[PDB]
RNA sequence: CAGCCACCCGAGAUUGAGCAAUAACAGGUCUGUGAUGCCCUUAGAUGUCCGGGGCUGCACGCGCGCUACACUGACUGGCUCAGCGUGUGCCUACCUACGCCGGCAGGCGCGGGUAACCCGUUGAACCCCAUUCGUGAUGGGGGGGGAUGCAAUUAUUCCCAUGACGAGGAAUUCCCAGUAAGUGCGGGUCAUAAGCUUGCGUUGAUUAAGUCCCUGCCCUUUGUACACACCGCCCGU
RNA sequence: AGGAGUGGAGCCUGCGGCUUAAUUUGACUCAACACGGGAAACCUCACCCGGCCCGGACACGGACAGGAUUGACAGAUUGAUA
């Protein structure tokens, strides 16, 4: 019955691993801002948070019980061993997938990529962080495929 | 889509009982993990489930070696007249809300 | 001293089995020549020695210099 | 790797050809001396087969995929 | 515990091998008690993050 | 007879299809403590799990 | 002259008398029928050697027995026989005779002409 | 003045790595990925199903991989020392005490443990040599079989034999105090190590406290008809 | 200044034309060679066969529903094992 530590860490990075890419693969159109995973004794759990709260919670709860029969019955995980929990936002420490989600779902209607730019910047400097930088690798204006940067702000890179 | 239908049958059963269920891809099992012990060729529901979703009644995806579906009122409704199943079963899923 | 038979110098050999230590010139060799039936058989360490390829896997793909100058 | 020209040998397979009555006169064979129909197949006492197939007697070897009784005219 | 991995696929550049640790650090304690004091001790919504076995030998 | 007609042929010694489960590639396997993933996918999960970078 | 045997026992002496004696002297390559398991594809391949060795007549060449997955040789009983060997061109022709016991059928399989000893590659001067 | 050297002190008067600019390379990765430049992609085959011949085939032909290369040492063992590498896994199955047949495994219950519990005080490496080899290519590296997996094969992975090299083709190789090398312990395939590699010990050092020479990068001044920027521009037959 | 000072001698998966279909590249002189953290008959070949399933849903043509991969046994038989 007894298990390591190591090995369990490692299996539990497995879970978290494919959890996170399915999230990020499926949920990038319903808003959602900071997802993240519990435990309680011989119980896992899954909870996300948004500004869209029941948006994210989903109609008909459809996506709650539908993505967890996925985890539950792809990681071996036992009958109704998962469930969602609660939350709330504190403060705008975390402010960059709403806008990032903004201008990429004006992009997909019809909108230019650096006027998504231009207001993804202005709103996260209005939200009062430090800087920003949207790098967009590939085409914009002609066959080569410049990567356009953007900065704006401090950035450091050396340092504890 | 070369498989006997009687387990397309005994799967849509199964898969209306419990509502949605997991695919492995692999030619090199002998035997399936969840239906053990009964000796299934896997290419040949490999291919079912390839033409449902092509077919255009579950809505397709490859996700990386594991394969889930996705169920939905017309996904759920399209199974229901496909398999003729009673206007009286429920999916086990939507339990007391 | 009762040297065992896996432990003799010439154990269960080609033709013959013989347990007896006796060494003389003009012959020994030739029964150390059991390459004789290899090299008739023409198998594939036979094929190998035809032209003179390597049997033990030295790689030897453009070097071996010693004595090819 | 250049396109082989696969028309040299085996350009394509098609699919099996048989020769088959719209209502079966060989499975069923009449001439017994009786109003109905006879059986004078010896019945085989594997029942894990089907029980539309209809045993038939060959001259040599034998088909049938998991028991394959040894037997013969003499 | 330590893990080293190349990063290039391909060999292209230097020979950077990610250096990572993972240093689990381990407590014990061995309890000559009641078992309702220490239950309620330690059943008390323990902080995430700390993994925490009762082993009876 | 039906064992050579099909399946005659196992593989006991398989890491491809035993391989890095969570997606779809062979490469970037080690057997030590069951990663299954990817060198690219491991740094991007490293942190999470708690890993650190002090040498 | 001299014709040559193995260990004394000639091709009539191997064929005779079974392996009772060579059951602890059996070579590699499949003796695990004691310690890992037994196989099959030895029962058809039993009854197309006696196909083969049954209805041949003498004093002509004896069929074509076509492997592409060699088989194992197991006795030289099926000495007799010319046997083509799946190069992937033409047939690897092997007239069988009581020396090949212990290898394996496949060895006398070559698909390549030793290498021209002509000219180098273009940049030859580094 | 910033500072620098020596000395007295102190465990330490500079220990190593970690994080590591703005901008760019028309670099690698779609072979980490079903979004992405694509004529055969109308499911005609690279694997699904087979694994034969070989990157083990031969000529300067680019590749640290070459242990060892002999009286400093090769033999046999009297011998005396932390790896602080780590070694029992939801659809996991691969880490011989107590006795013996043996050159290895092979085992019959049987590798003590999910670990500082069980491998353990992990007796692995230069050593008072425990017969031999007092100057030479020699004692100095040195073709059949008994058995992990479906198949030892150009011995992949144990038993007896038929023992070039001279400090070594002209050789864009690293290194300044526990460091170069030797040697040892392990981890990556794990069906049992890796000829490399990644960590760690042991033995352990001679010159240095300097300088632009011959190598690269950088700065200042200067010239330019160059700006795709000298792999430029350009003149004449 | 100095230690291995390499390559000099048989001494990695990759490795240049590489005769055969093949012992090739996806990296090309500090940006190709411990390269995709390969103990190479394979998943420890991409260049090779043929049996192994022929992915066609979406307007509709064919008897205007039975055109059988899935069933092995001494002659057929590009392995008798399809």
């Amino acid at each position: 019955v007894q298990i390591s530590k190591k090995r369990k860490f490692v299996a539990d990075g497995i879970f978290k691993a494919e959890l996170n890419e399915f999230l990020t693969r499926e949920l990038a159109e319903d808003g959602y801002s900071g997802v993240e995973v519990r435990v309680t004794p011989t119980r896992t759990e899954i909870i996300i948070l948004a500004t869209r709260t029941q948006n994210v919670l989903g109609e008909k709860g459809r996506r709650i019980r539908e993505l967890t029969a996925v985890v539950q019955k792809r990681f071996g995980f036992p009958e109704g061993s998962v469930e969602l929990y609660a939350e709330k936002v504190a403060t705008r420490g975390l402010c960059a997938i709403a806008q990032a989600e903004s201008l990429r779902y004006k992009l997909l209607g019809g909108l230019a990529v650096r006027r998504a730019c231009y207001g993804v910047l202005r709103f996260i400097m209005e939200s009062g962080a430090k800087g920003c930088e949207v790098v967009v690798s590939g085409k914009l204006r002609g066959q080569r495929a410049k990567s356009m940067k953007f900065v704006d702000g401090l950035m450091i890179h050396s340092g504890d | 889509m070369l498989m006997p239908k009687k387990n397309r049958i005994a799967i849509y059963e199964l898969l209306f009982k419990e509502g949605v269920m997991v695919a492995k891809k692999d030619v090199h099992m002998p035997k399936h993990p969840e239906l053990a012990d009964k000796n299934v060729p896997n290419l040949h529901v490999m291919k079912a489930m390839q033409s449902l979703k092509s077919r255009g009644y579950v809505k397709e995806q490859f996700a990386w070696r594991h394969f889930y579906w996705y169920l939905t009122n017309e996904g759920i409704q399209y199974l229901r007249d496909y398999l003729h199943l009673p206007p009286e079963i429920v999916p086990a899923t939507l339990r007391r809300s | 001293y009762k040297i065992p038979d896996w432990f003799l110098n010439r154990q269960k050999d080609v033709k013959d089995g013989k347990y007896s230590q006796v060494l003389a010139n003009g012959l020994d060799n030739k029964l150390r020549e059991d390459l004789e039936r290899l090299k008739k058989i023409r198998a594939h360490r036979g094929l190998r020695h035809f032209w003179g390829l390597r049997v033990r896997g030295q790689h030897t793909k453009t070097t071996g210099r010693r004595g090819r100058t | 790797k250049k396109r082989k020209k696969k028309s040299y040998t085996t350009p394509k397979k098609n699919k099996h050809k048989r020769k088959k009555v719209k209502l079966a006169v060989l499975k069923y064979y009449k001439v017994d001396e009786n109003g109905k129909i006879s059986r004078l197949r010896r019945e085989c006492p594997s029942d894990e087969c089907g029980a539309g197939v209809f045993m038939a007697s060959h001259f040599d070897r034998h088909y049938c995929g998991k028991c394959c009784l040894t037997y013969c005219f003499n | 515990l330590r893990i080293t991995t190349r990063k290039t696929p391909c060999g292209e550049g230097s020979k950077t091998w990610d250096r990572f640790q993972m240093r689990i650090h381990k407590r014990l304690i061995d309890l000559h008690s009641p078992s309702e004091i220490v239950k309620q001790i330690t059943s008390i919504s323990i902080e995430p993050g700390v993994e925490v076995e009762v082993t009876i030998a | 007879g039906h064992q050579q007609l099909y399946w005659s042929h196992p593989r006991k010694f398989g890491q491809g299809s035993r391989s890095c489960r969570v997606c779809s590639n062979r490469h970037g396997l080690i057997r030590k403590y069951g990663l299954n993933m990817c060198r690219q996918c491991f740094r991007q999960y490293a942190k999470d799990i708690g890993f650190i970078k002090l040498d | 002259f001299r014709k040559f045997t193995y260990r004394g026992v000639d091709l009539d002496q191997l064929l005779d008398m079974s392996y009772e004696q060579l059951m602890q002297l059996y070579s590699a390559r499949q003796r695990r029928r004691l310690n890992r398991g037994l196989r099959r594809k030895q029962h058809s391949l039993l009854k197309r050697l006696r196909k083969a060795k049954k209805e041949a007549p003498p004093m002509e060449k004896p069929e074509v027995v076509k492997t592409h997955l060699r088989d194992m040789i197991i006795l030289p009983e099926m000495v007799g026989s010319m046997v083509g060997v799946y190069n992937g061109k033409t047939f690897n022709q092997v007239e069988i005779k009581p020396e090949m016991i212990g290898h394996y059928l496949g060895e006398f399989s070559i698909t390549y002409k030793p290498v021209k000893h002509g000219r180098p590659g273009i940049g030859a001067t580094h």
